[PDB]
């Protein structure tokens, strides 16, 4: 939500990904990860590709939360018009990762 | 009684888009025990409902909860709800939390779905439910929980150091709220030492939040029994001091009780001497009916005036 | 072997030198390896050559035995010592396993393999060849020693560290070290499985068995403390992966604190929750607390079985899963530990229930040859029937039964002992459950000409095999032609005489399956003996029947109650009063209690309804003379219309021999008593309907015929042919509905009965060879049905 400075909004959302890649990520924090998903809908489309990657980096490690959280995010990017890509690629991937 | 809803079937089932809240604010009084209400408990939760119009069509099937026949549908209701917590709806966060409270609760998925909301924490009080919200369920199978629990304090206890506060109070409410979980709390009770220190060293802030520090010390002491005989006189001392700074003392009411429910009793009025006078002090001063009230119990449950 | 396999060792002090107690530590490994085992060649500090030698020694050491083979390493000041060749020239059942301890090179070393393998994989081909498989290289401050080295030893020992390390030990406190031995007997037994959860959690499907391999693979996961260093030391493996995660990992955490109390003093405990608290709600999901999960559990149950435990409640909870099968039954065999453990106990009584319940349903999984487990069941499973109890053993005994009928590993003599006990209780159970089961216990004999001892019950069961129920079930017909397999050798000779005796005993079950089954090779209740009576109607309460007789004396029979004749030649009609026993006839009336006539082309069909006597009169204006008045309120208008039958709740039906079946709108005849008038006049069937079914609680029509087919009819808005029955080669007298159910119940001038399904398909068929069924009866809710044939009626259930 930062103050309105758009840089952290990405850059915070990055350092996450940095750790969202790295050890000890999800379960202890879930909503707090999904809450800002909305903050992408509201604020600058800047946040999309960061949101793309934030959310994506998640999708990799833990798929429990992934599936949940299927529908929530399905509606998320509707308002934010994105509906793409690599995150979806992951979504496809890891749904298929469930088929696999 | 019956025909009241009998046509309302088609009605409640069918649209009237903004209103069916009041369709379903009804029934909800009452009954109509035929199996349609089953499916009626279903499809309007199968649409389900949208856009803040949600809370009661959640509450409803919670009020519409019943059993035992088709066990799918029963926790299939729950299934839905469980998913539904997340989606914004800040009281509807709470409200479906606020529901259930009995029953069925179990499916190994669910705690793993229950827990994350404890892991929200946002908003604070949302968590504060599931603690107690599992407070029972804790003791069904600690298997999932007790450790999922044990995490939490192990997560929570460290929050005593980190500056101040707004969390250190968001420590408080989650402190007891597991205490409906008993045994774990028993087998540790180092929450003493943590918190025993938490009050002593001062003065950190306004610290207005302190008062809820104590509530937990209390409710703990219940499960804490003669075990709790540790550390006391200090508390008796400290609190006995704490009685006379920094007022409202709603706790010392509830506080001092449980200590004496852990039974230092009559010699206490030696160690701390003046408590008599110290109470004999308060009694006229404060109104605060409980304070008027509880001093009695304080007195009463203490003693036996000698 | 014991201990398993060959193992390698190395240590880096520096280069080409011994050392004080450096000698000593090596054995500790082999020890620890023996604690996990095996033929282990220790080394120290060597320049590469001295090493290279004994590799070849183990490369000589004959591992076609071993179940694996190991290559250990350790830290020297980065000994490069044959990056490739010695390794790679010694390269890919004694399966090799490689071990690395590095600052860096570990992965590089692993990386090297594949790379060197990439060569030593591909570049081998053009030589038309080292195949990497079953050759694996596992990878590796204040308090360590050598972690990944210690890791596998020391499995729990290391664990106790990451306990003390750090923040959690605030709660459990406190530390000291060591002691605590035989209470620790569990922690392993726990931490043994505590990982395996995550395993079954993550396994998929690369997995165990082979022991010491997995023993590492397990201890591998202890690397998740990895926590030390921002290079949390991240062992690499490519035979995974979570670590972290794996709730059991988070779980063992306070499963430690369960032990950190008692260790303070004095032990005392003893106990601890873990296995228990894990055991309990394993039933939860097992009952219905899981949606597929994937059992979430069963891995745990396995090691859980091994102890006296709790063993039952497990073995109990076992059968629970065996109940949730078939679907998860595979997953059970995925774990298979039954095959391990269930067979691992041939040592049950109380357990025999579960040993049945688990093991039977296990044994039921169809299948794996018990092998020596067959002698064990020949002991255990046989001795189960000793109490003759319970039906909990009913088919459970028959678990082992088909095994002897499966294939021959005798199954003859060890079966002979059972061959005595089997047939013994067979007639003593007399229940088709254990019986149709014991049918396989019978089938267990295979060929094996045995004895009159065997041939003793041969007749004895065959008698009860005659008895059975609905003995005309085509199921017997095939079961008859079954043993006829042995009869292809006929007509000779000896027991063939005895064969024909037991052979001829079963009469014939004929169609419908037989109607199919015959070419592949190519209850019957009461039968009265007198002249054939045309129609027969029971008194409701009393089994006394009216039967209108072709001999003109209409007989009453309580299954002789009486005859009666007010009529001549064929007496074709009897219908009892719906309340009184009073029966009409043809068209004389009677009351079986008074057993005499009430009042008299002739009317061959009449039925009490309203209070109609529903009868189609051959005056060509159908006359229903209402028995109260004896008066016909509807006579209305070029044949004798085949039917007047009250459609139950509402109506009647008329087929006409001209082919036009005319549904009745009888309202103004019923409302008076449109007197007689046609709802649907539909020539389709060329002639008189042999039966019309006006549905009991609904309105369907039907037309039976002697056309050697039938048409089912749907008469709602209007009569329309629903479906057609067929397959009749002769004159089909009639059909009917099943009362509540839908059974077209048909009968023919062959004496056979067709029970046909609403596909118009005859599912069941009762056949009688010598009869011709012109008449039938039915009892709807409870069912005893009186059919007929050319000699005389035959009742059947």
């Amino acid at each position: 939500d930062a103050p309105e400075a758009p840089l952290p909004s990405r850059k915070a959302a990055l350092e996450t990904v940095d750790r969202l890649t790295e050890s000890l990520d999800f379960t202890d924090y879930a909503s707090r990860i999904i809450h800002p998903i909305v903050r992408t809908l509201d604020q600058s489309p800047e946040l999309r590709s960061t949101a793309m990657d934030t959310l994506s980096s998640l999708v990799f490690q833990l798929g429990k939360k992934y599936q949940i959280f299927i529908p929530m995010v399905n509606k998320v990017l509707v308002r934010h018009r994105i509906n793409h890509q690599r995150y979806d690629v992951l979504i496809c991937r890891i749904v298929k990762g469930y088929t696999l | 009684s019956e025909h009241k809803e009998i046509r309302m079937e088609a009605a409640r089932t069918c649209s009237r888009l903004l209103t069916p809240s009041i369709h379903l604010i009804s029934g909800h009084a009452h009954v109509v025990s035929q199996t349609a209400v089953q499916v009626v408990a279903d499809v309007l939760s199968k649409l389900l409902v949208v856009g803040i119009t949600d809370p009661d069509p959640d509450i409803r099937y919670c009020v519409l909860a019943s059993l035992d026949e088709r066990f799918d549908a029963h926790l299939a209701q729950a299934e839905n709800l469980q998913a539904l917590f997340v989606a914004l709806n800040d009281q509807v966060f709470e409200i479906r939390e606020l529901a259930i409270c009995t029953v069925g609760r179990l499916s190994s998925m669910n705690p793993a779905f229950v827990m994350p909301f404890l892991r929200k924490m946002l908003i604070q009080i949302l968590t504060e439910l599931e603690h107690s919200g599992i407070g029972r369920i804790k003791e069904q199978s600690a298997r999932m929980l007790g450790h999922l629990v044990s995490n939490a304090p192990r997560l929570i206890r460290p929050y005593m150091e980190p500056i101040l506060k707004a969390l250190i109070l968001k420590l408080k409410d989650p402190d007891p709220d597991p205490n409906p979980g008993v045994i774990n709390n028993v087998l540790a009770t180092i929450g003493e030492l943590a918190q025993v220190s938490g009050l002593e060293m001062r003065k950190w802030v306004d610290e207005l939040f302190i008062i809820i520090m104590d509530m937990l010390q209390d409710s703990s002491l219940l499960a804490k029994r003669q075990v709790a005989l540790w550390t006391l006189g200090q508390l008796v001392a400290s609190t006995g001091y704490v009685v006379e700074p920094y007022r409202k003392y709603p706790t010392l009411l509830e506080v001092l009780l449980n200590f004496l429910k852990t039974e230092q009793n009559q010699g206490t009025r030696r160690e701390a001497i003046r408590v008599l006078g110290l109470l004999g002090a308060l009694d006229p001063y404060k109104h605060k009916v409980n304070i008027g009230m509880i001093d009695q119990s304080r007195d009463a449950s203490a003693v036996s005036l000698s | 072997t014991t201990p398993c396999a060959r193992l390698e060792c190395w240590i880096d002090p520096l280069s080409m030198g011994p050392q004080k107690a450096l000698e000593t530590i090596g054995a500790n490994l082999q020890k620890q390896y023996e604690n996990w085992q095996p033929r282990a060649r220790y080394k120290q500090s060597l320049d590469p050559t001295v090493d290279e030698v004994k590799k070849l020694c183990t490369s000589l050491r004959r591992n076609a035995k071993e179940e694996r083979v190991l290559f250990h390493y350790n830290g020297h000041g980065v000994p490069r010592p044959t990056v490739n060749g010695e390794v790679w020239v010694f390269n890919k059942m004694g399966s090799p396993s490689i071990f690395v301890y590095d600052c860096s090179n570990a992965g590089l070393i692993v990386k090297s393999f594949k790379q060197f393998a990439l060569q030593r994989e591909q570049e081998l081909e053009v030589a038309a060849p080292d195949l990497p498989a079953d050759l694996f290289t596992s990878c590796l401050d204040l308090l360590v020693a050598s972690l990944f080295r210690n890791f596998l030893l020391a499995e729990r020992i290391m664990r106790s560290y990451n306990c003390t390390p750090v923040s959690s030990p605030r709660l459990p406190p406190t530390y000291m070290h060591a002691m605590w031995q035989a209470w620790d007997l569990a922690v392993d037994i726990c931490l043994s499985q505590l990982p395996t959860i995550i395993e079954e959690g993550t396994a998929f499907r690369h997995s165990p068995f082979f022991a010491e391999q997995l023993t590492a693979f397990q201890v591998w996961l202890t690397m998740g403390v990895e926590n030390r260093n921002p290079p949390e030391q991240l062992p690499i493996v490519l035979q995974l992966s979570q670590v972290h995660r794996l709730r059991a990992l988070d779980l063992l955490g306070r499963f430690l604190d369960l032990g950190p109390w008692a260790v303070s003093l004095a032990l005392s405990v003893g106990i601890f929750p873990y296995v228990l608290k894990l055991l309990q709600s394993s039933a939860r999901e097992l009952r219905p607390l899981l949606v597929f999960i994937w059992a979430k559990i069963l891995a745990v149950d396995s090691s859980c079985q091994a102890d006296l435990v709790k063993d039952n409640g497990h073995k109990y909870f076992l059968s629970v899963l065996a109940d949730p099968y078939m679907p998860a039954e595979h997953r059970t065999m995925t774990a298979f530990i039954l095959a391990v453990i269930v067979n691992s106990y041939h040592t049950i009584w109380q357990n025999f229930d579960s040993a049945r319940w688990c093991g039977v349903r296990d044994s039921a999984h169809e299948k794996l040859y018990s092998l020596l487990s067959d002698p064990i069941p020949e002991v255990r499973c046989a001795a189960v029937f000793a109490l003759g109890t319970f039906v909990g053993n009913s088919a459970e005994r028959t678990d082992h039964s088909t095994t002897i009928d499966h294939n021959v590993a005798m199954m003859l003599a060890q079966l002979v002992s059972d061959g005595s006990p089997m047939v013994r209780k067979e007639l003593v159970v007399a229940l088709s459950h254990l019986v149709v089961q014991y049918e396989s216990n019978f089938c267990t004999v295979a060929l094996q000409f045995i004895e009159e001892e065997k041939n003793y019950a041969l007749p004895s069961p065959a008698t009860t095999e005659g008895g059975s129920l609905t003995p005309v079930r085509d199921s017997p017909c095939t079961p008859r032609l079954r043993s006829v397999s042995s009869y292809g050798n006929i007509r000779a000779v000896a027991t063939a005489r005895s064969l024909n005796k037991s052979l001829q005993n079963l009469s014939l079950t004929e169609e419908s399956g037989g109607a199919v089954a015959f070419s592949p090779g190519n209850i019957l209740s009461f039968e009265t003996i007198d002249k054939m009576r045309r129609a027969s109607s029971y008194s409701s309460l009393n089994s006394l029947i009216g039967v209108s007789f072709n001999s003109v004396y209409t007989q009453i029979w309580r299954v002789p109650p009486a005859s009666s004749t007010s009529s001549s030649s064929l007496t074709n009609d009897v219908a009892k009063q719906p309340v009184s026993r009073d029966l009409p006839s043809g068209p004389h009336s009677h009351q079986f209690p008074r057993t005499r006539k009430m009042f008299d082309s002739f009317i061959s069909a009449t039925v009490q309804t309203f209070t109609p006597c529903i009868a189609v009169a051959d005056k060509d204006s159908i006359c229903f003379w209402d028995w109260e008045k004896g008066e016909k309120l509807d006579y209305f208008h070029p044949r004798y219309t085949r039917v007047t039958a009250m459609e139950y709740l509402n109506l009647l039906l008329t087929a006409t021999d001209d082919g036009a079946i005319r549904v009745w709108k009888n309202f103004a005849d019923l409302e008076k008593n449109a007197w007689q008038g046609l709802s649907d006049m539909l020539p389709t069937t060329r002639g008189a309907g042999m039966v019309v079914d006006w549905e009991q609680e609904t309105g369907l029509l039907m037309s039976s015929g002697d056309v050697r087919i039938v048409r089912i009819w749907d008469t709602d808005r209007e009569m329309k042919v629903q479906d057609i029955p067929t397959g009749a080669d002769s004159c089909v007298t009639s059909l009917s509905c099943d009362s509540h159910r839908s059974l077209i119940v048909a009968g023919l001038g062959d004496g056979s009965i067709r029970v046909y399904d609403r596909w118009v398909v005859k599912a069941s068929l009762q056949k009688r060879p010598d009869g011709h069924i012109v008449s039938v009866s039915v009892n709807g809710d409870v069912r005893i049905f009186d059919p007929r044939m050319p000699e005389s009626v035959n009742v059947l259930q």
